[PDB]
């Protein structure tokens, strides 16, 4: 694990805003993250683009199932570790690749899910504002552990254990160690 | 002894002194080669990363320029520069050696890494050249690194038959190399490979933002100031590659009906015999430039910016309130007005290039000043402001509506103060390129023979303070800072807020909001 | 005792003391009547002239009005003054009191207790300036204002507006006219048979009473103003086109009222004359028998009818006749085809008020959606229906977006109220001020800025149509009344003194600067488009919304 | 024997200049003179409208024969004593009259000339700025004598010789009296 941040009772935010002169545009995207859990439903991590651009990403587990769902501003793009069950409360890592309107996703050692979906779609996520981890004003919060953070290059659970300016923490959230 | 290693060699240069006792000294780099000799089968492909050499390359002087034929009355006045069309004589200067191995860039270097401005020229992608371009002055000025790129031009750099025949965007696709070349190569000279910001005037303006659009110049540059020039105009793109291929074919004997032996047939004839060549397309559209080819330029740049199709880049645009002073200087009388029969026939066939009875009745509406309806100076003012307006003001402002709300930091500006010259008509305003030798630095220098204007203490203390907002975006990706100087404000859809730029210059709300969007909202959805 | 005896007979008037520090007394001949009853076989016929009485007749009291329909909703308050429709209760007790039997005058002279000359010859008598003098006290011919009342040509009476204050500010003698209106005074079945414009005919007929008696009054009957507002102001400029006007006035005033507007003309009289026909059982085949039985039928079943034309246009109303009217008013502007008057013409911020005073939110604003039906209703009442209906909407959608603002629904209200104004009352009356001036009339043009605003007005809205009104007739010198009944300031005091200068100036001189002195309204003339901004801070300006006036004096036309 | 005033040597003009803001505009004009002449080309009385419009009235002499052109919006209008020499120096008397587009011409007391033009025609004579008498400046200068000049209300000799302040008499104009 990288960075534990806990998720308590009736859950927490962790929310990175990027700095307004420098909010990031992009065509491929990483995100990495290590958690544990027992939820059947709850959102880990939600990448926002600013007020007005409708361009989002999201990792949620629904129905126990780990996956992402994904607007760049054409059509709604889901993938999901489909085969497998991810919240038994073992400490799983999961990587998603965003290369365009396509896809990758993997669990663990489990084989790697591919997604590329038809017709012409953009490729551009815009002007991209805030990062939100645990997702409690979005339904379902996240209840469990959340761990070492990859978006792009950005350890963000690292910068809140080092007391970043943009990153804000409202709810039931502890570091560990 | 002013020597540097790079990658593909070791590379030596020469040190100007500045024509001035405040300006300190600049190490100049001329004709430094950053992709390989474009020749025989690599004709109408693209660039390739050029050979490492052994020893040391004497680059202290010029290299050729890219083939281009530059003659008074077989170029479209109109669409380039005003100091070029007016200066073509001492322009020949520059363009008097001419290799078709001509990818070559000239860097000019300050005496930390320095920021990375480079400039790219171009009139209509037919002719020009960096050389003409002194990034002297606004180096040691600013404290920056500049560099000036030449690329393949006209024929021989945007050939296309609409298809992989000739995709044409090889142009598009050097300026693309020099970016690959600098960000590799401008650490041994003192650069900031992350802080490289490209900027240009007339089509160098538009190659900016078509290089914004294309994904191959992804993490190349990570500012753009586009001048007077749009990816947005309707010369700003060739619509139509194929067919003024199969017409310079017919002129060359190389009209073949498979498309893959017609460009093979090209490639083998002389580079002079095409550049000579006589081909020319409908007013204010062009036969040979920038294509869409599904690759570098994936769509229309009108879609790619309405979809936001475009990373988020440090975007500085801007337009002189004079540009289209070409278009209408050709009739004006000594009491220096145009007659309202004039101003009726020339709104007429403006129509009749770009566009029926009600288009040309609006406009003709729109562009009467109903304060001073009958004075034949006022209808001269908004007859010039109708092209100013129609070919640069518009797509400029519509870049920048694009861009805001996509989230990037735009500034937009109106430059309206012209250097004070004989050369032009007295009555004039800012013309298109006028605000070149602003950036530039010329003022600093005095008087060249490429602006020969006599040059006064107002203007070197605007192009003090151009310079500055100028080079402050280079390092910071905004206007204000870091150098101390009235603050631009960054621009955005709600309040449209540009620097408007001369004597007094001053932050001003919505530029020509109701002309701009007579062409961007009411015209567009006419018929 | 004032009593005056006039060609037709001695009248007595009434004296009425002014509530005023300043103001002195005004000696109000009401219910004069100049001409005989257009009654029974003179229905439908241009006015005679009044029958000789040699008793000695009360004008004292008002005189009945002119048969006429008051009802909420079924008048049109898109364009009757803004203190005539949100005042109807007021409205209805001047207008209670009802005849066929109508045509008066109410004459309005200011008496001073200087005794200039019957002093002297109390004195001497002898000498041949008294012996068999002509000179009076308060010598010296008065100039005559007459205000012709115009709410829609259906409804209305000069009765409602007091000339008292104005009679005795300018030392002028005011005149407030009645004239037949509704059907009575305007249907024409396009010919013979009824030929339209009989209340013009009866405003001519006033200004012929006048020009022969006024003179007894003290006035002087060539120094007459007729001036109006309103449709009352459409009427002034259709009495310039009128050979019927041939020296009986020399200066006219036009407040937010030409003969250009859609609602000045009827276009259609005989359309609307068969349509009336048919509610009172008239509608027969030849005409004349159709104006025959409309004769015999009780003027108040004619009256009470429901004739409802197409928005902003009118029914009843002047028609071209080639008589009284001789051309289309813009041929006959066009071409210049008009004796030469001074005329001082005007227009105010917000005139049309009541084309939006409907959609206006709580945080009052208007829709993006709520905007583009507005135009899209007002395109298709007025300009038709196919030929141009997209590029003519678009183009009116673009040039009333103020775009500097697009998004704030506050300032899209405000030009949307523009565009009416613009279009109603600003396009014709600039246009108006322009054709009289190139044929050398001198011309004087006044936007109109400062209102009273009452608690039935928006407070967002600026001077409304008729707004203007009170200040014309120096209301607030004598504090709120029931008909306009705002809080008059001291403000509203010094400006409705200001208007009254130059209004009185005008009939005395031709010029409004003249001789009572205040900023000088220069005159008008399409070289520069001169016009005096009047309000709180007033100024001479130039070119009045010059832009959008000529929008639709210019590019509109060719957009069909 | 109206207000006699002899024209000499070269010739001369007398002015009238109604103040700018009281221009008569009219529908019918009403104009007699006397006079007598030996010129066979002469102008009398030419009354001329504001600057930029067209609208002027001239009574003129044109090889013996004495007229009147006008032109009041469409078309100048002529009306012309046709048969009979008027220059034999001895007293005339000449009334012009006229309607919108027709006019009437009587010299002495002769048949009354009618003119009446075809097509559509203009009635209004608009912002009438000067009376010129003597038409040294038109180009004919008068060599005769004039008396009693009546139009459209106005005596203009009678208040030429009773010292107009808007009359100008320039040139070889006398007063006979
Ligand atoms: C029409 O407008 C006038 C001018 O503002 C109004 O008169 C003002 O009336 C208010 C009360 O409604 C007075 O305010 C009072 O001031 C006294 C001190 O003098 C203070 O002790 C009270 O607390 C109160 O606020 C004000 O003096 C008065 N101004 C004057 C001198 O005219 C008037 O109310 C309006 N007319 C109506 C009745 O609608
Ligand atoms: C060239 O030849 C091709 C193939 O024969 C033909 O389709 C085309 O019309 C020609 N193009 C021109 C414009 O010369
Ligand atoms: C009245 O009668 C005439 C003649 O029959 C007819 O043309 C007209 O339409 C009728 N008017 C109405 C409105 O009923
Ligand atoms: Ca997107
Ligand atoms: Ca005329």
């Amino acid at each position: 694990s990288g960075t534990t941040y806990i998720f308590s009772k009736g859950g927490g935010q962790i929310t990175y805003k990027w700095p307004p002169n420098d909010r990031p545009s992009t065509r491929a995207d990483r995100l990495a993250i290590g958690f544990s859990t027992v939820q059947k439903e709850a959102v880990l991590v939600r990448v926002d683009s600013s007020s007005g651009l409708g361009d989002y990403l999201e990792l949620h587990i629904h129905q126990g199932k780990i996956g992402v769902k994904f607007n760049v501003g054409t059509d709604d793009i889901a993938i999901e570790e489909s085969n497998a069950i991810i919240n038994d409360g073992k400490y799983h890592v999961v990587r998603f690749t965003r290369s365009g309107g396509n896809a990758t996703l993997q669990v663990d050692s489990w084989p790697v899910i591919e997604r590329y979906p038809a017709g012409r779609q953009l490729t551009i996520f815009n002007s991209q504002a805030t990062i939100i981890i645990g997702g409690k004003e979005q339904g379902q919060p996240f209840q469990g552990q959340l761990s070492g953070l990859y978006y792009n290059g950005l350890k963000v659970l690292n910068m809140a254990a080092e007391n970043d300016a943009n990153i804000a923490i409202v709810g039931n959230v502890r570091l560990v160690g | 002894d002013p020597l540097v290693t790079t990658n593909f060699g070791k590379i030596r240069g020469i040190k100007k002194e500045l024509n001035n006792e405040i300006l300190g000294p600049v190490i100049q780099f001329l004709g430094v080669p950053y992709a390989a000799p474009p020749t025989g089968e690599h004709r109408f492909q693209p660039p390739e990363p050029p050979s490492p050499w052994s020893d040391i390359r004497n680059a202290t002087q010029f290299a050729p320029v890219c083939p281009q034929n530059i003659i008074d009355g077989r170029l479209p006045e109109v669409m380039l520069p005003v100091w070029f069309t007016n200066n073509l004589d001492v322009v020949s200067s520059y363009v008097q050696d001419q290799s078709e191995d001509c990818l070559y860039l000239n860097i000019y270097v300050p005496t930390g890494p320095k920021p990375v401005m480079v400039y790219i020229h171009g009139g209509s992608y037919m002719e020009g050249t960096g050389n003409l371009y002194d990034g002297s002055v606004l180096a040691s000025y600013g404290n920056v690194i500049v560099i000036t790129v030449n690329y393949r031009l006209g024929v021989l750099g945007f050939l296309s038959t609409g298809d992989q025949a000739a995709k044409g965007n090889y142009g598009l696709l050097d300026l693309i190399q020099a970016l690959r070349w600098t960000s590799e190569n401008i650490g041994f000279f003192g650069g900031d490979p992350l802080r490289i910001t490209v900027f240009g005037s007339g089509a160098g303006g538009s190659c900016v933002n078509l290089l914004t659009l294309s994904h191959y110049s992804e993490g190349l540059f990570q500012r753009a100031i586009a001048q007077s020039g749009t990816a947005l105009s309707s010369w700003a793109v060739s619509f139509q590659p194929a067919k003024y291929a199969r017409i310079l074919a017919t002129k060359v004997g190389c009209n073949v009906s498979d498309t893959v032996e017609l460009v093979e047939c090209l490639q083998k004839k002389p580079y002079k015999e095409l550049v000579d060549q006589d081909v020319q397309p409908a007013r204010y559209h062009i036969a040979f430039g920038p294509v869409i080819d599904g690759d570098v330029i994936p769509d229309d740049p009108q879609i790619l910016m309405e979809q936001g199709e475009f990373l988020n880049y440090d975007i500085m645009l801007g337009v002189n309130q004079g540009e289209g002073l070409k278009f209408v200087e050709n009739i004006v009388d000594s009491d220096d007005g145009v007659s309202a029969s004039d101003f009726d026939f020339a709104v007429s066939n403006f129509v009749d290039n770009l566009y029926k009875d009600v288009l040309r009745e609006t406009i003709k509406f729109m562009y009467t000043d109903w304060a001073d309806r009958h004075n034949p100076e006022t209808r001269r003012k908004t007859l010039l402001a109708l092209f100013t307006d129609h070919q640069w003001v518009a797509p400029a402002v519509a870049t920048a509506d694009l861009h805001s709300n996509f989230g990037s930091p735009t500034y937009f500006y109106a430059f309206y103060h012209h250097c004070q010259t004989d050369q032009v008509p007295a009555w004039a305003d800012a013309a298109h390129g006028d605000e070149v030798p602003y950036v530039l630095g010329i003022p600093m220098i005095g008087p060249t023979e490429l602006f020969p204007c006599n040059f006064s203490k107002n203007d070197v203390m605007l192009s003090a303070v151009v310079m500055t907002y100028w080079t402050n975006f280079a390092k910071t990706g905004d206007p204000n800072q870091p150098v101390p100087q009235v603050a631009w404000t960054r621009y955005s859809q709600k309040d449209q807020l540009y620097l408007h730029i001369g004597l007094k210059p001053r932050v001003k709300e919505h530029y020509r909001a109701n002309k701009v969007n007579l062409w961007l909202e009411l015209v567009p959805h006419l018929h």
